[PDB]
């Protein structure tokens, strides 16, 4: 089959159960981690930080070194199988901070040559995670700090391009709502098929499930 | 056919390779290679030191059989290999890097009897499938197309002692693995992994191919 | 166990008895120290200051030098064991002023 | 002690070295060296081709004896050599070039039995005379000084088979000839002939020294 | 086996190391090392000065026993080490830095008798656990796998005098500690503490491993 020999594949079947990636950038104390772990079915790879207190249930692994980060990503297939074997439910893998990934990769490589290598490390990680993402049915989520998400463009470009849904979480009694509605002041994008229509792009008390259901089924 | 019997003798007496090497003053690496039939030449000094040490006559050390087999592989094989792409670079699964549509060729075997008379048998071997022995390693499997015409070859093979038969099977496989691996490495370009580094060519050379046929049963 | 070999651990068990850290910033005379030592079960590592008068009971250790600060932190495990052995109850370790930590660390690096 | 029996087997069957080399496809030079016990290593392929060709079991090809002898030569010998002049350059008679006043040293021999037990015998060897085997060639003759103390060594030597004994005598002589020749070449400077050219050093190296003693009778 | 008896003699007479060094004019550091059996060579002058000072014959100074033991460690051991992470940098507890999944190898011991005859015993040693001797220091504990086959070795060991036995046990342990420590330091990278500085490699070298087995009881 010349079709099979090349990578050509049908879209209707590919978009049916696809596991979307989610990037959520927020200001301080906006409860961004709450959203990612609200489903209580998450594995949090936090970096030099411990915000697992807000989460009620799940598995959390502290990352203290770039070497430690490389190991967990390489053995991530094996890990997911064990937590599921233990009966723990993992549907989403979360990296707590993109800025810390910049800091750790920089230490490993320690100029624009250095910055380009740092970008190369970041792009390589996403490609590796994605091939496993299709294999193990795990949603990926990365979170960062507002300062658009704060970082150097080469990274921002890569993150925004690859990310399916990019959202900004803000608090508006006070209410916690995720707003992905288009806007010049802040940049947000949710990907849905032509037939699917999002009547409301702001979600109050949001969870990863609710977003998934909105992007697969009618809002 | 001829092989050293050192591995069997040491096992019955229960002596370990390390102790024998320390006493007979022969370097461990050489004694281990000679324990297997891998070495091509043996120094007269080694034959006497070991024979005096294990109170064994030279007769016991070597097993002989007048039979002798020869294998020749076609200079021009028919091979078709189709690149599969699919991002092999991320996960090291050879199947993703390349797929063999069909690889078939002929191996000519001459079973020379103790008498001067010799018999000629011609084997045609074709690709069947790529089995996955372990998650990280695979073994290409090749099956002989014509076996009914060459049934007589089997009668000569099983006549050998078990130790000689195991040696012959290693020899036929080692050559096959080198032949097929060398052909593939040329047609497919190497791909280096993102995350020490294992290039595609190194993985292909490591890969081993074992013939699956009624004639050879072990 | 690959799980145990890495640091992966369950959250339900980790958040059950976790000891939370508390940062309390206040204006002058807002009784911020009162709150921290109201439980009367506290060890106050005050820095170049003495506000232990508001507290009723507990243990207070004056910190006068960066070298003194390093020593108390390094030997803090041993200390907690002794005050508890004496029967004094220590459940919270308090550093009176972050700005003084800035001042002392600056002297050490200058 | 171990030696190949190819020279004896071929002689009884009457096959010439040339015909055997042509058939077994082994180069004449290698087969001739292996016919003598000069070679140090033998390739497994050679053991089988010859054994199948002469219908001989591997046992027959090798002769073994558990005895084992070792020889060590003194690092510091006592040697006095006096130049004779007398125009050696014209006629190539070594005696004219140089004369040995006295060359004496010790050879330490350890006769290891089949059992772990070993016996030590110490031989003292001295220069006696330079015999003229032919007009153009001479053989230095050295005689063991103490033989009565080392009579027991002789009892172990003659216990070996004739073929092994001839091999051992070649080994002791080859070493002695190399030892004495190397010492002399250094002390005496070379002289080139007027009238291809044979320098004194080349003649000294060619010269052979054979030990003359009761212990060794062949 | 041979050791100096200076430590015992001085203790019975009650003389302190400092006074003896001042009188015999031997530097304290050398006399202390020689008080232990650590030194390898002793100067003739030291043997006489001390012997005249303590009215002791040379016989008394040295204790001798014709027995002699030899230990050889496998060049290729089987070792698996898994990094534990867990922020060792903060608290210096080796266990946090790394964990040994399994480390097993063989030590070959030759007990040479007073007679030329020697006996060979082969010991297989494996990792068991890492005991914590003190809060800041640990001692890896290794246990001999096969002891029933090597019961005879124990009979030779306890035959020595207590002073010689204590010396032999120090020698076997010092070598083991160097062997295991050197292997681990290579596999695990060093980690420097935040708060003089004690790197991981320095701590690993300081760590000592003591064999725990029935054969050695002291
Ligand atoms: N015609 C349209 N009407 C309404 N909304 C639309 C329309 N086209 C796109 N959108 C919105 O934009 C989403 C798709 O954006 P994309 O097509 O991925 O944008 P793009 O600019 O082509 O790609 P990048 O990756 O963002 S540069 C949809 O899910 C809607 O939210
Ligand atoms: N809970 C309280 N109820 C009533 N009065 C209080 C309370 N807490 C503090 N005070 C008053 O404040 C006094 C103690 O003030 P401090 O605890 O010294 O203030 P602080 O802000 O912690 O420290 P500084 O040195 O003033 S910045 C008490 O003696 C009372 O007068």
């Amino acid at each position: 089959d010349i079709l099979t020999q090349l990578g050509v594949k049908d879209i209707s079947k590919q978009n049916a159960n696809k596991f979307y990636k989610f990037a959520i950038y927020g200001k301080f104390g906006t409860g961004k981690t709450t959203f990612l772990t609200k489903d209580n079915n998450a594995l949090v790879l936090d970096i030099n930080e411990d915000g697992t207190t807000v989460t009620e249930d799940g598995a959390v692994v502290q990352i203290k070194n770039y070497k430690h980060f490389s190991a967990v990503i390489k053995m991530l297939p094996k890990i997911i199988e064990q937590l599921r074997e233990n009966g723990k439910q993992i549907d989403v893998v979360v990296i707590e901070t993109i800025q810390k990934l910049r800091d750790i990769t920089m230490d490993d490589i320690m100029t624009f040559n250095d910055w380009g290598e740092c970008a190369t490390r970041i792009v390589s990680i996403y490609r590796y995670i994605s091939k496993l993402q299709e294999h193990y049915q795990f949603h990926l989520a990365i979170s960062g700090h507002e300062g658009t998400i704060e970082a150097q463009d080469q990274i921002k470009k890569a993150v925004i391009s690859q990310s399916d849904v990019l959202a900004r979480m803000t608090i508006e009694t006070y209410q916690y709502v995720l707003n992905a509605e288009p806007s010049n002041l802040f940049e947000t994008k949710i990907r849905h098929s032509s037939n699917i229509k999002i009547n409301n792009k702001r979600f109050i008390n949001p969870s990863i499930n609710d977003v998934v259901q909105a992007i697969r089924n009618g809002n | 056919m001829i092989r050293n019997r050192l591995s069997e003798l040491l096992s019955e007496r229960g002596l370990k390779i390390s102790r024998v090497a320390k006493d007979v003053k022969i370097a461990r690496s050489s004694l281990t290679s000679m324990a297997q039939n891998d070495s091509e030449m043996i120094r007269y000094d080694a034959i006497d030191k070991l024979c005096s040490y294990l109170h064994i006559s030279p007769s016991e050390f070597f097993e002989h059989n007048p039979i002798n087999f020869d294998f020749t592989f076609d200079e021009e094989p028919n091979y078709k290999i189709n690149d599969v792409f699919e991002g092999f670079e991320v996960t090291a699964n050879i199947t993703h890097a390349f797929s063999i549509e069909n690889f078939d060729f002929e191996i000519l075997v001459d079973v020379e009897l103790d008498n001067r008379q010799k018999l000629n048998f011609d084997l045609d071997v074709s690709y069947k499938e790529t089995e996955k022995i372990t998650n990280s390693q695979h073994r290409f499997i090749f099956t002989i197309k014509n076996e009914d015409e060459n049934i007589g070859l089997k009668k000569y093979v099983d006549s050998l002692s078990a130790g000689l038969k195991n040696l012959l099977f290693k020899k036929i496989n080692q050559k096959l693995s080198g032949y097929v691996s060398e052909i593939i490495v040329k047609n497919i370009d190497d791909i280096e992994e993102l995350f020490k580094s294992t290039t595609l060519h190194k993985e292909i050379l490591q890969t081993d191919s074992r013939l699956s046929s009624d004639i050879f049963k072990e």
